[PDB]
């Protein structure tokens, strides 16, 4: 079971070391609209709410490091920033995952190709198409087989 | 007969019915009666010896009183609940949208304990909905039913099942509450006796006994008969009853410390305390009847009591040993046996009054907390009854229960007997019921105890499927709930004339033998065998003198709808069935026409759906006009009837009604005075009878296609109306209120031509698919007007308007709100669906001039041409013998008597030897017309006009054909046969669409029948398009018609400059995919065939 | 499994048995009766044997000493006195 | 060319690739702006970064009609292009 992943990195030029990141891809905005409601409420997204996030820890965290904080401090943001990444990309996974004002958890850049409704699937199920109708049916004796 | 008014329908009976059809709307209505407590239905139940009834109302408010502090100081009682007169009439209540309800009024006492003061007070606890006559309820002015539950009855239930690790026989038992905790008792595969309480884990069954304060002794003397249960006594780790409590507790009450009142208390509070655990009254006498507990003894309490617990585990352990007979201490003997889920014995009629009371019961409960609180908040001098007691959450619950419950439902008025199937309508599924999602088969399936109560034949063919049927129509509903049907009682091999109502449980105890079978004078049965039902559900030969009893009438078991089909017995169950629910969806005609081959159930069937106009009283006509009818009694006092003219059904179908009586005519009480919309002299009438011919013609009903006259069309024997109900109101915004007007932006001048000066359509006006009905704007202002949906016309037959100026009473954030009712006369046309009474549906293929339709040598061309290839194969000729007995309803017949009755004739009553033309007959569905009666009426038809039998004795005729002008080589069958017009109309089922509007949150089409939404794309359809390998065309299904945005712009802009339809490239749905997995620090990557690009 | 009742019955010792014959029934001690009551708890025995041939030390000395902790008052004895 | 569209590979994406998807980094957890409803600089929505929300008009105004194409302008960064880019330019965020 370990030689599986091994090998997997043996037998190519995968290098090992994407699995830890220095840098977090920003999906494009209109991949999570932000936009006001009728009477001025506000809709949006929840991965807004994550990056947001994500961008709070990881400038707080390079404020501490000009600072100059004891270590302590410095690696209890940098556990924050940890945590905040993994909520952004699989919020439930680990542990409890972080929930909105409704008590349920924030939708993760997973979720978007994870679910019953995810990216994966959305061509395999039915869908109403154009130009198309429907009516009730009568035999034409008269007509040719075409 | 007992209907003065009835038409002279000759009847094929042979035998009487010695039992009238009860009123088949009683189901209803005397449960509603029971619910208000009404005087009538008291009278009934003490006749019927009832000791001091008590009604539904009065049932809960005992329930309730009395409340009481908590500290006992202070005590409130309710009593006497009693209406006032109904607010307003029914009329009146659909005209502006109000409920029809009346006043409820009790009186309320108040007590002071430690003073010992009295205070005694009206209260009004709200309006109460109330059924009216029909057996409806209006509701917002919209005529609603509330059917009737079928439910299993608390009670105690023993079961058999096989362990599948040892192929063992083990038996159970579950005593099951109205409300409270479950008690299961088991005896498992290695042979000990095992309680669940409340689900928990299992435990030996002592330790509930020593729970209760029985020592090893008492054990010991009363279970000693039996091994396995003094080997479970003495293989228990328990002491004693505290020892025995505190286990149970810990099971019960898991995490929490255990104490000697804790769990004393607990054990008690699960069964024995009426506050948190009762078997209803029906509970009470299934467990006392089981059990043989109590007997000789009023039912008075609903609490669990030691003896039966001692009792359940006493008759399971005699059933696991195989003993048949039973009885204990104090009790009386009976059978030991497993019990039947499914039988009638153990369901149960939840019906309209009972529903109602649990959620009065509901909302009766919410107020009870409102003054267990308000009666400890205020001074004991001010606190007075009115002021202790807050009624919305009754009206609340009262409202939601009208507003919400899947049982309330919109009455279906597509015709007369829709509503009256509706009203009788039993189902399975609902609150604290089934579902259709995972009932099985084995309650949908029939069952011999359904014999006389609830009908094999009428029930939905979908997902319904068994959950939903019709009451039988001599079936009535015990007190209880359970459902019983009557029978003559039989001694001695003679039949007597006692009628017994007997419930299923009651029967199974009795054998019953067949209404039909011969009995000479006084009774006494002719042959010495006799067909009898049986306990197992089985017929049998037993000797005539060993029958209890016998059926009333040989149609005791079929509903109303199926009692309507000739023929019955001639015809296979699912083509029954099928023509049963074909019925219900006859939309009514413009004019109506009785059936000349029917049964004797139109009459009263018509006559207790209610759509007709019945006199109250004796008296003679004084006025007649087509709004009302005015009659002087012979009293002397003077009644007034409104009829209800080109009104719209909750279906859309027209409910107008008809006078049929003229001036001063004698009118006797109970006699029909105005048709509704689907009877003609106060039979029903849901068809026409048409000429008839059987044979293929041309290859035009093929596939059970039909082919029509254009006389139909043309004389509108077909024809019907229906009437659309458009709505559109004036409400406000944050910026600013919106206006109905007649001053639309930008519109031209003469399409707000027909509008009056408010901007409504005027009456009379016909209105073409898309035109303005109402307008209206609002600020941006806005074009926001009425208008006739996609393919919607004809003549605006009515407006009502209603406006907050005037206390419409309409909900918050309306100015004001218009309906307009749009009238359509439809002439019958190709698409259109017909069927008989025999299930044998089908649809119009073709219709053909007069000169074209085979024609009969008298000249009369047929009507209608049904093919031969149905009928052998559905296994229905009841539709062929009806075709023959419809020839001999309209040319009369005449068997000559000179010398003697011929043999075939010496059934019939000397009342059928002749009739005329056009005569109506009585074919009963399992009392009727025989074989050989039918060959000879048929063999005796009288001559046409001109002298000459149209039709020979074995009912066929030598048609010509139209066309061509040559007979047919062969003679073909002729007829008349009643055919009826089913609401599947093809002006609303046909759908298309080319773009239009389109779902946001995901980008595909909309669906449904009035949003202009197109079809739907399976899976299966990508299966079938692969399959051809039509790899373009699935293409444009997937992405361009149904996802993309883009695409669609282009390819609909390409087509209208009449330019190649671009071949895509890129897929937008891969574009989305790939930075989606990219966010994901995925590195996606496109490779061509020749490397990585 | 589709398995033969002896199989399946002989393969576990929680199988209960609704008879139970034991012939020189005199050799069980208390500890054979104790298991053969284990494994049938409806109490259905037919226990056959003679005292006097006893040969087991541990075997019985009277048929109460060891039924009278299982069935006290409920064994019937009956005995065949004739020999051919 | 989907003509070439053959094969479809997955693998780790490695820094310098999400750097080289990447048109900027975004800086700042703001919002699309409360004030005016305008994208904030070097925001999550930032139109520097991912593009103008409106087809050829500069966030500035120096620029702001079809005719122009594919120039930055100098004073506030942003591409004088069409819109329809926001749907597919990549951000990214430099973690310390
Ligand atoms: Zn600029």
């Amino acid at each position: 079971k370990r030689l599986k992943v091994v090998a997997a990195f043996q037998q190519s030029g995968n290098s090992p070391m994407g699995m830890v990141l220095d840098a977090v891809p920003v999906i494009p905005p209109e991949l999570r609209p932000m936009v006001q409601l009728d009477g001025g409420r506000f809709a949006t997204s929840d991965l807004n709410d994550l990056y947001r996030r994500v961008i709070n820890r990881n400038n707080r965290l390079k404020r501490l490091i000009d600072l100059g904080a004891p270590e302590i401090i410095v690696n209890n943001e940098k556990r924050m920033l940890q945590e905040s990444v993994d909520a952004l990309f699989d919020n439930g996974r680990r542990g409890r995952p972080v929930t909105g004002p409704g008590n349920r958890p924030l939708k993760s850049l997973s979720d978007l190709l994870k679910g019953k409704q995810g990216r994966f699937r959305q061509n395999l199920l039915g869908k109403r198409v154009d130009y198309s109708g429907r009516s009730v049916i009568v035999v034409g004796p008269q007509l040719k087989l075409h | 007969n007992s209907v003065p008014g009835a038409p002279n329908r000759v009847s094929f009976a042979k035998l009487r019915e010695p039992l009238e059809v009860p009123g088949l709307l009683d189901v209803q209505t005397d449960s509603f009666e029971w619910l208000v407590g009404s005087d009538r239905w008291r009278q009934a139940a003490i006749d019927r010896g009832e000791e001091n009834p008590v009604g539904g109302l009065e049932e809960v408010l005992a329930e309730l009183s009395p409340i009481e502090d908590f500290s006992g100081s202070m005590s409130l009682s309710f009593s006497d609940p009693r209406f006032d007169e109904v607010k307003a009439s029914v009329d009146e209540c659909k005209d502006k949208d109000m409920t029809y309800a009346a006043p409820l009024f009790v009186t309320a006492e108040f007590i002071n304990n430690n003073t010992g003061e009295i205070k005694s007070q009206t209260v009004f606890m709200g309006d109460f909905p109330m059924m009216t006559e029909k057996g409806t309820f209006i509701i917002n002015g919209t005529e609603r039913v509330v059917v009737s539950q079928l439910v299993r009855s608390p009670g105690v239930y023993f079961d058999e099942t096989i362990d599948k690790s040892t192929e063992k026989t083990l038996h159970s038992v579950k005593v099951i509450p109205g409300r409270g905790a479950w008690l299961e008792f088991d005896v498992d595969k290695r042979d000990t006796v095992g309680v669940r309480i409340d689900r928990k884990r299992r435990q030996p069954v002592t330790v509930l006994l020593k729970a209760l304060g029985w020592t090893n002794e008492q054990i010991v003397e009363r279970f000693g008969f039996s091994e396995i249960m003094m080997g479970t006594l003495e293989k228990d780790t328990t002491s004693g009853t505290d020892e025995a409590l505190l286990d149970i507790y810990r099971k019960l009450r898991p995490g929490e410390p255990p104490t000697k009142e804790s769990a004393q208390t607990l054990l008690e509070n699960l069964f024995f305390k009426e506050k948190r655990y009762d078997l209803a009254r029906v509970g009470r006498y299934k467990v006392n009847k089981k059990l043989g507990l109590n007997a000789g003894k009023p039912i008075t309490s609903s609490t669990l009591t030691e003896e039966d617990v001692v009792a359940t585990i006493e008759y399971l352990v005699r059933l696991h040993e195989g003993q048949t007979s039973m009885t204990v201490p104090g009790g009386v003997e009976v059978p030991v046996e497993v019990d039947d889920i499914d039988h009638f014995g153990n369901r149960r009629l939840r019906t309209v009054g009972e529903l109602i009371q649990n959620q009065i019961r509901v909302g009766l409960s919410r107020m009870e907390r409102v003054v267990r609180e308000r009666m400890t908040t205020q001074d004991v001098e001010a606190i007075t009854p009115q002021t202790l007691i807050n009624i919305r959450p009754v009206v609340a619950a009262i409202k939601e229960f009208f507003g919400t419950s899947q049982l309330s439902q919109f009455m279906d008025q597509n015709n007369p007997l829709s509503g009256l199937t509706h009203k009788r309508r039993l189902s399975a599924l609902g609150p604290g019921g089934l579902s259709r999602e995972r009932a099985g088969l084995e309650v949908r399936d029939v069952h011999p105890s359904h014999y006389g109560r609830m009908c094999p034949i009428e029930t939905p063919e979908g997902p319904n499927i068994g959950l939903i049927g019709s009451l039988s129509v001599y079936a009535r509903v015990n007190p209880f709930g359970f459902i019983e049907t009557p029978y003559r009682k039989v001694e001695n091999g003679v039949v007597t004339d006692q009628i017994d109502y007997l419930t299923a449980d009651e029967e199974d105890r009795h054998v019953v033998a067949q209404a039909n079978s011969p009995t000479d004078e006084n009774g006494r049965f002719t042959e010495d065998r006799v067909m009898v039902r049986k306990k197992g559900g089985e017929v049998e030969f037993v000797s005539a003198d060993q029958v209890d009893y016998m059926d009333v009438s040989p149609r005791q078991m079929v509903s109303v709808a199926t009692a309507m089909i000739p023929f019955l017995e001639h015809d296979d169950a699912n083509r029954a069935l099928m023509g049963a629910n074909m019925q219900r969806q006859a939309v009514p005609l413009v004019r109506s026409e009785a059936p000349l081959v029917g049964t004797g159930m139109e009459l009263r069937a018509a006559i207790d759906a209610g759509d007709v106009v019945v006199a109250d009283k004796t008296g003679v006509i004084e006025e007649v006009s087509a709004d009302y009818i005015t009659v002087m009694a012979d009293d002397g006092t003077r009644q007034s009837y409104r009829l209800r003219k080109f009104a719209r059904s909750n279906h859309g179908t027209c409910a107008n009604q008809r006078p049929i009586v003229d001036a001063g005519q004698r009118v006797e009480a109970g006699q029909v005075i105005a048709d509704g919309p689907c009877t003609q002299n106060g039979e029903m009438a849901l068809g026409k009878n048409l000429l008839v011919a059987i044979m293929p013609w041309e290859g035009h009903n093929y596939e059970d296609a039909i082919i029509l006259s254009n006389r139909l069309v043309e004389e509108d024997v077909l024809t019907s109306i229906h009437i659309e109900e458009h709505e559109i109101d004036a409400r406000d915004t944050k910026l600013g209120a919106e206006e109905i007007t007649r001053d639309i932006p930008n519109v031209s001048d003469e399409v707000l031509a027909d509008l009056d000066e408010r901007g409504i359509v005027r009456i009379g006006a016909e209105v073409r698919d898309g035109d303005i009905l109402v307008g209206k704007v609002t600020p941006k202002v806005r074009d926001t007007s009425l208008k006739v949906p996609h393919g919607e016309s004809g003549k605006v037959i009515g407006i009502r308007v209603f406006s907050r100026e005037d206390d419409d009473e309409l909900p918050a954030g309306v100015n004001e709100l218009v309906r307009v009712y749009v009238a359509q006369k439809r002439k019958i046309s190709d698409g259109d669906k017909l069927a008989g009474r025999h299930g044998n549906k089908g649809v119009i293929g073709k219709i053909l001039p007069v000169e074209d339709m085979p024609f009969l040598p008298d000249g009369t061309p047929v009507d209608i041409i049904l093919n031969t290839h149905g009928v052998p194969r559905r296994m229905n000729i009841g539709q062929i013998l009806e075709t023959h007995l419809g020839w001999v309803a309209k040319a009369g017949w005449n068997i000559d008597v000179a010398a003697g009755v011929p043999d075939w004739a010496s059934k019939l009553p000397e009342e059928l030897y002749s009739a005329p033309a056009d005569s109506t007959v009585a074919t009963p569905v399992f009392d009727g017309a025989q074989e050989g009666e039918l060959a000879g009426l048929l063999g005796s038809t009288l001559p046409n006009r001109d002298g000459e039998v149209m039709v020979d004795a074995d009912g066929k005729s030598t048609l010509f054909d139209g066309r061509s002008g040559e007979p047919f080589p062969y003679p073909v069958t002729v007829g008349y046969m009643y055919i009826l017009k089913l609401h599947h109309l093809v002006d609303d089922k046909i759908h298309a669409r080319s773009t239009g509007p389109y779902s946001m949150i995901t980008q595909q089409p909309l669906g449904g029948k009035a949003q202009f939404g197109g079809q739907r794309f399976g899976e299966m359809e990508c299966w079938a398009m692969q399959a051809y390998g039509a790899a373009y065309t699935l293409q444009e299904l997937l992405t361009i018609k149904s996802d993309d945005t883009v695409g669609r712009v282009k390819v609909y802009e390409a087509i209208v400059k009449g330019e190649n339809i671009p071949e895509p490239g890129i897929p937008e749905s891969f574009k989305v995919l790939l930075k989606e997995l990219q966010s994901l620090c995925l590195n996606v990557e496109v490779l061509s065939s020749d490397g990585a690009a | 499994d589709n398995r033969e009742l002896s199989e399946r019955a002989a393969a576990d010792r929680e199988w209960t048995y609704g008879h139970v014959v034991v012939d020189e029934a005199q050799e069980l001690s208390e500890m054979d009766w104790r298991l053969l009551m284990r494994r049938c708890p409806r109490r259905s025995f037919t226990i056959v044997g003679d005292l006097a041939q006893r040969r087991s030390p541990a075997g019985a000395r009277s048929w109460g000493a060891m039924l009278d902790s299982y069935v006290p008052g409920r064994w019937v004895y009956k005995s065949l006195s004739v020999n051919y | 060319d989907v003509n070439f569209f053959d094969e479809l590979r997955i693998g780790l994406a490695t820094a310098d690739d999400i750097r080289n998807w990447s048109y900027g980094e975004v800086k700042k957890p703001e919002t699309i702006n409360y004030r005016t409803l305008k994208p904030e600089k070097d925001g999550l929505f930032c139109e520097k970064i991912f593009g103008p929300t409106r087809d050829w008009e500069c966030y500035c105004g120096k620029y702001k009609r079809v005719r122009f194409k594919g120039i930055i302008c100098e004073r506030c960064g942003v591409e004088v292009t069409r819109a329809k880019v926001r749907r597919e330019r990549m951000g990214h965020i430099e973690l310390a």
